[PDB]
Order: C-alpha cells, then structure tokens, then sequence
C-alpha cells in the first residue's frame, strides 16, 4: 500500500519538478529516486480488471533510465521522458481503479487486487517516500495505531432525519405538542411546538428536547448555534405518524426560553453553553442534546393575545426553535464533507465502470445508510477506499 | 553461513544477482541489485549532441554507494569451516573499512 | 499428516520467540529446526483448490537462510523474516482448507488432497517436532493402535431428543401416566407424571424409569444430579402421540421417590446411586439408566386433599423428575463440546466456501445427526478433520 | 509493553526450571536469558504507584550474576536465587497493578505510568522471548494489524437487558399479546404470549419475533437453540409499562411453530436454521434475530379446549418460547467470559486499592455499562489492562 | 514428589518431541535430561500394590542409554526407544496408582507408599525439570510457604443444600411464609413466599434473606445475578417440617424488591451490590448474604387483585427470587469443578480398584461430604492426591 | 519563536520523508539540518506545566546521531529514530499547550513561558528552516 503512494508524489512531484529548462541541482535528489524504480519494475508483469464494465489491460516494462551530470535541461529531455511517464500514468489509474471497488469482509481492510497483493509484497518496499500528504500521513498513524485524525467544512455526520414526535395529540390533531426536526449532514434544525401555548402548563412553560446521537465522536468543532428554526416557521400539511390522515401545523414563532446545549461525551457533559447564541466551541462529544422552552408570554398587546385564546380552537401555533451548524471538526474516522471529492470519487467510479453490490458497502455507496451503520467493517474499507482516491486525485482529476 | 551449497551456475541470467531474490541480510541484498544494475546508465545528449553514456550522480560524489558497500561488509563476520580461515578473511575486509 | 502439524508449532513457536530484543541462544536449538524446512521445500511446485468458492491458487518456493549471525536480534533481522513467514501462514490456511472439505467412504483417516498426498511422502518427514498440542498427541498414539484420549467440559453425547411415553392413556387424555424428556449435548431432564396420583396403585406408588444409551463411552465423568425437571414442571398443550389432537399437562411437583441412577457399561452396573443429589462420578460408562418413582402423599393438609380427589376430573397431575449434567469427561473418541471450537471451526470453513454435501457427513455437518450415526467412517473423518482445524488455531483463529 | 510480558516467562519459566536437581543443559538457553536482564536493569530507579490507597515504593537494582560454573545445582544455588526472584516478584506485582488502573482518551490504548512509559524505552528493548501466552501472541498481531483472535466460554456479549413489548395490551390487561425476554451474558430467553390465542388471527396464527445486536461480531460460535423459555412459563405479576399498575401473566405452553434463527452480519444473512433445535454453527454474525409463531391448536381434547374460549375472560395466556445459548465463539475484540479472570482481576486490583472512577470505564468495571457502551477507547483501555492482568496471573494468583 | 512429576514431563515433553524426522539440535538439551535418569534408577528394586483388588508387581532396571550421535532420526531409533518408554509409562501408571490410595490423618500430607517414601529419597533428586504444569508451580510454592492459588469454572463450593425454614406456618400450611432454597455447586437459587402477600405487613412488604457460608475463601470471582428462582416457581406439593405431612405450594412471581447482595469476609462487607442483575465480581469472600423483599403491589388491575383478598383462602402464594451463580474463581484450596477431571481420576482409580474405605476420605470420595467437613487432613490429603491425579493426566488419560 | 515553528516541519517532514525502505537521497539534504538540532539541545533541562489541570513534565537531553551510512534505509535504521522522535513529539505537545494559556496585556505579542523564554535565545537560533506554513 504506502508503495502506491510513493508511485505518485514520484509523478507528481516530476511532471511537475521536471521541464524545460529548470537547473539541474534542485532535481538531483529525485532524479535518483526516480530510477530506482524503474529498476525494481521492469521484468515484473500486471494484471488489471475483470469484473463489471471494467476492462482487462495487460502490462509490462523495460525503460531506459536518465541522465546525470548535465546541467540545465533541453526541450529534448523532457519529451523522452513524457513518454515513459504516460504510460504509469494510464497505469496507475488502471491499478487504483481496479482495488476502488474490491471489498472484504473478514479483512476487508487490506489489499485485495491481484495488482495490489503483489505490490505489499517486499522486493517492492524499496520506493516509499515524502509521506506529506495529508491522507497518507494519517494511514500510516493509524497502522502503528495512534491518534490519527482529518481536517473536514461541513462534515457529514448527521444521516438524513427529517420527522417529529407528538408528546400530545388527538384524533383532529387541533391541539398538538411535540418537537419536529431535520438532522443532515453538518446540520440540525428542531423545533418544539403547543397549540395551547402553555395555557394549561405548569409556570406557562413548555419544555423540549432533541437529542442527536453521533455515529463517531467528534473533537475540535467550531460551531453555529441560533435561536429559531426556519424550516419549520411556515404553514405544513403534514402526514400523521400512522399516515391515516394529514395534521395542518400553522406556526408563530417565540424566543426559545432557556436554551441550553449539551455536547456529551460517554454520558458526560464535556461542553454546556447556555442561551449563547452565534460560534461556540464543543471540543470532544459524541452526543448533542439541546434542550429549550416555549413560555407563554406574560404580557401580550392585544394582537398577541388574540392569537392565544383560553379555549380551543387554537388556530396559530405557538412555536419555539433552534438551528445549529458544525462549520468544522475532526474526526479519528474517515467521513464525507462538504470539501472533499474522495466520496464521490470512490462513488463516481464505481458508477462509471458499473460495479456491482458487493457484501460492504451498501448500494450506490449511500452515505445516510453508510454512516447509519457505520460497521468496523465499512470504516476499514473506506480508509482504504479514501486513500487510494487521495493518490489518485494528485495525478488524475 | 547461507547457501553452504556454495552454488551452481550453468548459464542463466545474471549470475551475480538472483543471489537478491535468496538473501537475508538488507544490507548484503541492497548491494546485489544496485551493482547487478548501475548499467552504465547510457543515456545522454548534451552541450549539443554527444552519446556519452553517463552514470549515477550516486557514484558520482554522492558516494554513498561506497559507505553501504562497507556497512554491509561490517557485518559479515561468522563460522562455517577451519579457523585460519574467517581470522584472515574478515582481518582483510576491516582493511577496506578504515 | 504429522508433517503438517510441525509446519505450525514451528511458526507459532516461531512468531513467538523471534522479536526485536532476545539473544541468538534462545532460539539455537529452533533457528536451526527452521532452516532445516526451507531446504526441504525450495523447488516443489503446489496447487489447492478446485471446489466450490475456494480459489485455486499454485506456490513456488526458491529462499535462503538465516545466516546473520548477531548475538541481539536487530529489528532489520525480524522484518527481513517476518515477510519470509507471512507466505507460509496464507499458505498453510490455504492446505489446511483444501483438505478440510474433502471425505472419503473407502476410508477418511487418510490423506485426500493433491496437496496433502504428496506431503505424507517421505522426503518431507525430514520435519517432525514438539508434539505437546494435545490433539497431535492424541492422532499418534491412535495411528499406532492404542488407547487415545481427550478433554470435554458440558460434552455433547446427546442428540437432541425430545419426546414423550405415555404408559396409560385414552383419548380425551384425561387421565395419563407416562415420561417425557429433552435430553441434549450432556444433559437429560426427565418427569414421571400420573394424572391420577397413583390412587389405584399397589402401594400407591407409580415407578418410572428413563434409559439413554451413549453412542461413546465417557470414562471419569463429573455429574450433577438433582431432583426435579424445571422444564417439564410448568402447564403445556402438547400434541397427541399420533398427531391428530392436544392434550393439557398441568403439572404439580413432588419429590422423586427411590432415586436409582445407574451408570451402565455393556449391560453391567459400574456406578450406582441412590437417592444422591449433588455432585457424583460416574467412572466408565456407555448407559444411564435413572429410576425414580411418584408417592401418593400419605398424609395431606386440606389444600394437598383438593388436588388429588378420589374420582376424575383429575385436575392437577402429579408430577416427580430428575436432572442431570455431565460436567466434564474423558471420551477415546473426538466429540463438541462447550468450550473447544474444532466443530464449529471446520463447520465454518464448509460454509464460507460453499462446501457441497459429501458422502461422509450430514448436510452442514449437523451434530444430532452426525453423533446419532456416529459411524467409525464418520469418526475417523471427523477425528481428522478436527485435529486439522486444531493446527489451524496454533496460527490462525 | 511487550517488554513486561517477558519479565513474566521469564520467571515463570524460571521459579518452574529451576529447583535443586536438573541438569545444567535444561537451562544453558535459559541462564543466559536471564542475566541478560539483570545488566540492562541495575543502577535504574522506578516510581510505583501514588494514587488512592497505593503504596509509593522506590525500587533500586544491584545484583549478581549465576554461576554458570556447576553441573548439577546444588540446593545452595536455588536459595541464592530464589532470594534474588522474589524482589521482581514483588515488583512486577506492584508494577502491573500501577498501570491497571490509569485511563486516558486521546491516547487511551499506550502505556501511562512512570513505570511503564519508562519500559518503552529503547535501551530495554533487550529482553523479549518466547510469546506463546494466547494473550502476546494476540497483542502483538493488533500492531501489526491483522486477524487477531481470542478464545472464549459462554462469553460475555449480551448486556443484562430483562423486559417486555406488549403488542395488543389495553387498560385491564386481561387480553395482551407480546414478547417479554431476558439477554444476559452468552444467554437468551425469549416467550411471545397472545391472551387470545389467535382466536381472531389469520390462519390462527400469531407471528413473534426478538432481534438481538452484538457490539461485537462473534466468529465460530457453537450454540445450543432450545425451545420453551422456561424463564417465562411460570406465574407472574408484572408491572406495566407506564409503572402505574401490575399486570397478571398466567402462561400454558405450546411448542414455537415455524422457529426460524437467522445469524446476520451487516444486514446479510449468514447463516439460517429452521426448527433446528440442539447444537448448531453461526460462522461470522452481529445479530441474531429469531422468529416464531404461535399456532392456536386446530384439534383440541376437552382439557385443551377449556383452557381457549371464544370470548373473555382469557383466564390461560398461551405462550411459544426459545431458548439460545452461546456456548463458545471467538471475538476479535476482548470480552469478560465464564472462564477467564482477567474482567475479576482488573475489577478486584481496582476495588482493593480504592481506586477513583476515571474518565475511560464505568464505576466498578460494570460489565453491563461496559459492554452496552462499548467505544473504541474503552476497548483499547480494556485490552491493555486485560493483557496485563494475564501478564500478572502467570505469577500471581 | 516433586521426583515424580519430573518423570512425565519427560515423558510427554519425550513421548512427543521424539519422531521420526526433527533434527537432533531440537532435543540435544533433552536427550541429556533424560539419560541423566535411567543412571539413577538402574539398579534399584521397587514395588507397589497390595491393597484391595491392585496387584503386586515386581520393577528392576539396567536399561541401556541413547546415541547422542546420529543428525537425522531414523524410524529405527524411534522404536528401540519406545520399547523403553512403555516399561516407563505402565510403571508410572502402577506408581501414582500406589500413593493414590494411602491416607493418614497428622502428616498425612505427605508421601505414604513403599514406593514413593523411597522417591524423596536424596539420591533420586537429581531429576528435577521444567515445572510449567499448573499443579506443581503450587504445590512447591505451598512447601515452602506462599500464596499459593488456582482457575476454576463453575467451581463447586456449596454442598448440596435443598430445603426450606417456614417463618410463618400453621398445622394446614394455608398462609406460611418463609424461604425455600437449593446451593449446589457453584449455584444458589433462593425464594422467599408469603401466601398472604404481605396484607397486614409493615409497609406492605415482607423482607427474605438468605446467608451461604463458605468453607474456603473464593477471591477473583465472576458472578452472574439474576432476579427470580425457576426452580421454586412452580406448583408444589412439601412434606412438612416434621414429616407428618405434606403442604401445598402454588407460586405466583413477582420481581424481588430492594435486592442487596453482599459478599462478606470474616463478618466485613467486602462487596456489595444494590439491585444489580448481571456480572457482577466479588473479589474476596467467605460468604454471601441475599437479602431481598415481596413488596405488595400498591396497584393492581382486576386480574392481579383478583390473586391477592383481603382475607384467607390464600390460593395464589405471591414469591420473589433469585439466582446466584458463581462462574469462575480462585481458590487457595484445590477443589472439584466443572473443568477439570482430579475428583472423577482419583474417585475413578479408587471405584475401579475397589479400594477400601480409609480414615480420612468419607465414603466413595463424596464431594457433599467432604466439602462439608472439609478438615485440613482431607485437604492435604486433597492436594496430594489431585497432583498426582494431574502428574498422571499428562501421560494417561 | 521561528524556532519552534522549525522543531516541527523538522519532524512532519521527518516522521513522514522516513519510511520503512527509501532512499538517502530524499533526505541528504533533510538528515543533516536534523542532526544540527539534537547537538544545540543535547545538555539543557526543560520544564513545563504548574497551572490549572496541566501536568508538569520534566525534560532531559541526551541521544545519539544518525547513520549517515546507508542508500536504502533498513527497517532497523526507523524504529531507532522513531523511538527517538517520539520523545519530542511528547515534547512539543507540552511545550506548544504551555505557552498556549498564558496571557499578557502590556508585551503580550511576545513569549511567557520558562519553556520559550529561553528558546528564543541566541543559542537556538542555529535551527530555523523551510517557512512555507
Ligand atoms: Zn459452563
């Protein structure tokens, strides 16, 4: 595996380092290592592809190696290179292809291709090198074990909820209490909702909750937190929880009262802030609860109070909520973000070369379903899987 | 002490390798390859046109090269047959050492 | 086959004793043992494979051996040898599954596959060493003619068996005498009931007995005995012995009378025990016979009267019954068990691999069915095809 | 860390070889060994404990060598050594208890005491050897990542989970219909009831069914599947599910019809059983979902058709039961079992020494909180401190 | 004694190592040991048997030695040595057989046979090796005097308990209340009844207890709680305390309140826990207290109300329970469990030699029996014979 | 300051230019600039921590140099530095959290700690390196 990396930034950092006219001395340390390859190569044979829409290329070597002492390079240098390098080019993509759509169980966390069992093998071992990006740094770590981690905007933490829950309700659904919500991605919006407007509630106080548990803990979260939630402020026509029949929800909206949020971790509070509304740190949590209260208000103008009779009907909905954003964190474990292409590339090329189902990943590599059940299983191969598009996007976008 | 079957050579390919493919000791296998390659390295057009074959900045001054052919002689010290024989033998190599 | 059992103590004891640190001298005597193998090997061409889902892939061997002779091992030593072991374990998995799947009729206890067949040869036998793994022990001292030997805690000698006896009854089932039990893996639970109390019988006592017979001897078997059968003590609808209708049990428990178990051995009493609940040992035996008998209660208090009237509806069954568990024994022949894992460990292996049924064992290698005809083709194949799977785990778990 | 487990064989195998009489030759490989230590160790000084009831103890090396010099050792040379063992004795014991006890997250799994993070050191490195405690061999193996693997009887997977879901129930609770269960350790019980007995059911039938997740997944399971849930086939008085008032369960058994166990991994389906009762196999599985039915009796005797009217009172709930138990099964991951001590070991150093609730395990090692909640970190915590607990009962027990 | 071990593992560590094929440098630090021996003996006349139905044979030696020579192992040196072994293993058997029988009673922890007092003898010292069998590494570390220690599973501590102590009761038995229980092996079930369901009781509860005293100390314990005990709920039909009659018993469940546990050393609450089912550990105990109540329902629905007047007949007779069972646990004692075959070995050799009752054991090795009165005389004499039991083991089976 | 800033780029490309089988000359012009490092430290004591939750561990310097020998680095040739990285990777931790909380309003754009205080002293400068962060 590492070897594959090498195989790149090798690539990258020449037909890059490498053109015409650039003094000899800042390319002297690669140049070397480059050959080195090419020597361990030439005389092994490759076989890629063989399942699905996936061609099956053949392959073989023997490339002659590069100058040494000259001094600033001519157009004709390069060129005689180009050609040698085109052909690990269309190679690679070939190889990283072929292991991006494998998958194990038992250990479905390394190597599977004939292209790559072979790689792992010693005789090979020979490459590695500049081990600086960003992803491959975080492999290794994680083989010798230890606090890996990545950098993620918008993280996709949340699968996709959308629901509520009716904590009082009856038949003609006229008067309603309960919370509804959208959790997705990096985001959560819920809000809490009395017909009644807490006519009848102890202190005129209604209280709610949302608690949104996390599939894996995330540390260093910078996050947005604001009062109100806009996708649930307007007038719904909704299906009732045994879809027999559709409620109509016709919401005002009220400050929350006593909005307190709750970064967990095990059970423990690690971060609480209470009523503070704009960027808030929760720096280790694998649980958020927000809890927040609708208070009927103590004095009302005449307009207000009309919309607060003592007696149903009770026909605007006094509604309460809060709308919180995970803008940045980092996670131990491999997950999508709204920044990074390793998702839909892994999801791209499976696509592309019509892949079939395998026994991991569930079908189209759907995250909601993925993170949902998140198995050691799934978080192995996807490292796997997510690395390999790393190495491939430094040479192929 | 590896193959005490001294060897057996008809005519193969590169006699002095394959000995990589069958030995364990890095130091002793970096050797193998890098010596049964450094091919001369015949590739060169320079100051205008001149096939000079060229060869490894590496032996070049980068030397190197040199201090691993000893580093893997460093450790090549051990039994098999009589004593005045590994005694001479190794006494030798240091010789190239210092 | 002795053959193969080396290959493994070898890497065990192997990937065990060679780490970064200890001095040569701990390994002398086994470095040596090692080498030894290579030389053997180098040259011979392999194959496994060709059944089912188990891939058939082909090893070539050509590997030096360990001169570096450095007092402390030096990491750059183990590495150098770690990647030289780690095609001996993937090969092993992939001898021992090949020859883990194929049965023979015409005789099992032998070699079958082409991989094996050529290894019992006998310029292999040159490999031979440290036999203290209990089952290797046991497959020598067998291939020699001679009293074997294992290990079981909670054995499984008893197919599952669940039935019942009736001794008196008549279709409305109103009135029945008669035994039902489970008897299963080490355990037996058995009940005598007699609707009628034993009201019209000599000495109103109602004698029961209940016989199994093992399909092996069990020699030094530590048992509990204990009055009563829990799960035959509770009310039960239960089809008729022809199937065409349901009786009602209504059980009422009372003590066992005249508890006699005897532990038999080709018709003859070893052990005997009357009355004795607890812990016993039963010595060498191929038969338990439990007898045990239902008192009418000479004396009752009102509340006992009720329950036993002199003339039907008879209401409540008079109900006595015993318990007992074999702990642990001693067997000559290979059996599952509660704590070892060979049954399930060569189960799994047909399963994964979509092993077809053979001509040996039972469909999924099914236990009842496997121990009820317990024939000595069945046994030798098990015999070795466990011991195999017991190599395997040295390495492999 | 692998470096404390050989301090142990080294003893062992040592208090073990060493006793007036055996030949010089049993032990030259081992002699030297040990010396070895000595060296590296004298002049270095260790800081044990400092926290809770622990003594602090400072500990100073200054010791000889062995006399290589005799043949057979002389009673005066074992004591002149067993004096020189019991000062690591009592060390090591000191040693592993300081590091059972410490937990942290980030960095959970690596070595915490100034003990240990001390051994870690390059400069000690120099004393590893012979790794076959079935606890090494596993740890190593997980640096390296691979399959790993650990041995187990009627282990411990199901956290203590005791409780009912009532299906059909209304105000008096005399016509319910539901499942009421027990998962504990390596067990499950679980009975489906119907007040009713499908009276009104299509084809008067009542489907049931219980889903069981494991955190973990469980490899070469040997499981016995009875049927009845004995648990549950007795007499009860319950309380509801709201806690205001108590329900009566009045239970008559009839056989689980149409008994289907599906072991599944990841949503899949690994392995199947129908009606199979006794020992079967589950390969590779993270749930168990069994599924049964009650069949109301389509022939009844009188005593039978008594007990089922067609209308209220239901005075003879009917209820079908299962009964599974996992007798063996591997566990990549470590788990409390009925055999080993590890779990009692770290549980009993922790409780005698009053050591403080940290932020990694549940007050008092809790098994059930343990497992229910079982994070990466807890796992790794909990290897490392059951890895060291195996390390100590190799010389304390 | 520790002579005689000696001799097996040679034996085995022989009997194993020793085929057709290994290297002589894998046994060089063997053969020695060996020879070592045969000198000693030859020479030397012994005898053993005499009591009961054992023979009398008749043992002399002038044995010759093994060549030291040959590289390879040829079959021929196999054979010319098992010859020799086979008069060493059909000894061994006649010899541990021989002191497996003798008992004392004041220093009747020590050998007895003709054979074996002749054994301690100095002379034959020079034999000793390889002390890594469990039972030895004790049994010398209690010569000398240390914490000695051992691994049970399910170990068996409680003698057989069955009975029952009416704390309320009148001559018709229609409203007693009291406990009924049985201890056995590693298990206790416990259930408290009260046919009044605690109408005129305090609080309207009824508190139980029940106390088990230990006759040896058990440290490291894993235990397994559960509420209720199936063995007391169902119908029964008692003799009476006086065995003049017998009493109805017609149990109805419900969930034990206030449930403590605590696991007591010397009088000191060592451990305790509070309602608590599941794993629990108890790390230092010699006797366990459960104390738990029958609270009356405060409200119940017809059905439940129905059960429970307010005045006699008392037909429904309301119990709680529990179940208390030790899994696995230390001893400084040797004891039976339900692993490990010392009881069923020396019971068996005694039972098969019809060997006659001595002065210390109770009659047929009853383990009820003798862990009631367990004296120190019975458990020297214990130790000594379940280590040579497991001397025996290694080489018979 | 700067200082610091090097002590890192030192090891990131360190522990990720070093692998199990590369070549010397990815790393002539790297392994060199390292050493210079461990001479400059090598004798000093440290100290850090003595605040809030913040433990205080001392520090002490003394390791060796770096096989200048090789052209492909030998499993054997990491984990002898590996070992010796990880004491300063321990190390910068509880240097960068150290001087991380203290504030100062006056000269507070400038350092605090007994940790840095004496980092930016003329002895050290002898390190900094590749500023491209
Ligand atoms: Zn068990």
């Amino acid at each position: 595996m590492d070897v594959l990396y090498s195989l790149s930034k090798t690539l990258k950092d020449a037909r890059d380092k490498i053109v015409e006219g650039t003094l000899y001395s800042n390319v002297s340390d690669l140049i070397q290592q480059f050959n080195q390859m090419i020597i361990t190569m030439n005389g092994n044979e490759f076989q890629t592809g063989g399942i699905g829409n996936l061609p099956i290329r053949n392959w073989n070597f023997d490339f002659g190696l590069l100058g040494t002492t000259l001094l600033n390079l001519d157009a004709n240098y390069v060129e005689t290179a180009r050609n040698t390098i085109d052909y690990f080019v269309d190679f690679v993509d070939n190889v990283c292809m072929d292991e991006m759509v494998r998958e194990s169980q038992r250990n479905g966390i390394a190597p599977q291709s004939d292209s790559l069992r072979k790689l792992s093998g010693l005789k090979f071992k020979r490459i590695n090198f500049d081990n600086s990006s960003e992803y491959i740094e975080n492999w290794n770590l994680q083989n010798r074990r230890q606090r890996t981690g990545f950098t993620f905007h918008k993280p996709n933490i949340f699968p996709y909820s959308a629901s509520f829950t009716l904590n009082r309700s009856q038949p003609a659904h006229d008067n309603l209490m309960g919370t509804m919500w959208l959790n997705a991605g990096s985001e959560i919006q819920v809000a809490g909702f009395d017909y009644s407007c807490a006519i009848n509630a102890p202190a005129n106080t209604q209280q709610f909750e949302h608690i949104v548990q996390l599939r894996r803990v995330l540390t260093t979260a910078t996050i947005t937190l604001l009062p109100d939630a806009e996708r649930f402020s307007f007038p719904r026509v909704i299906n009732s929880a045994d879809g027999a029949t559709t409620w109509y929800f016709n919401p005002v909206i009220l400050r929350p009262n006593n909005v307190e949020v709750e970064f967990l971790l095990n059970g423990q509070i690690i971060n609480t802030y209470q009523a503070r509304f704009g960027t808030i740190i929760a720096r280790n949590f694998d649980t958020i609860r927000l809890s927040f209260q609708l208070m009927r208000p103590p004095n009302m103008t005449p307009a207000v109070a009309a919309l607060f009779p003592n007696a149903q009907p009770f026909e605007h909905h006094a509604t309460v909520g809060l709308t919180l954003r995970i803008e940045s964190a980092v996670c131990e474990s491999v997950l999508a973000d709204a920044s990074e292409t390793m998702l839909a590339n892994v999801t791209s090329v499976r696509q592309e070369y019509a892949i079939p189902v395998g026994p991991v990943f569930p079908p189209g590599m759907n995250w909601t379903d993925l993170i949902t059940n998140y198995s050691p299983s799934r978080e192995d191969n996807l490292q796997r899987v997510f690395t390999v598009a790393s190495i491939r996007s430094m040479l192929v976008k | 002490g590896m193959q005490r079957m001294h060897y057996r050579n008809g005519d193969p390919q590169t006699p002095f390798q394959i000995a990589e493919q069958q030995i364990q000791n890095f130091q002793v296998a970096n050797w193998l390859h890098f010596v049964n390659n450094n091919q001369f390295r015949q590739v060169v057009i320079d100051g205008v046109l001149n096939q000079v074959l060229n060869d490894n900045i590496r032996n070049g001054h980068v030397i190197n090269q040199l201090m691993e052919a000893l580093m893997q002689l460093s450790r090549q010290q051990f039994p098999t047959m009589p004593v005045d024989y590994k005694r001479s033998i190794q006494r030798g190599i240091l010789l190239l050492s210092n």
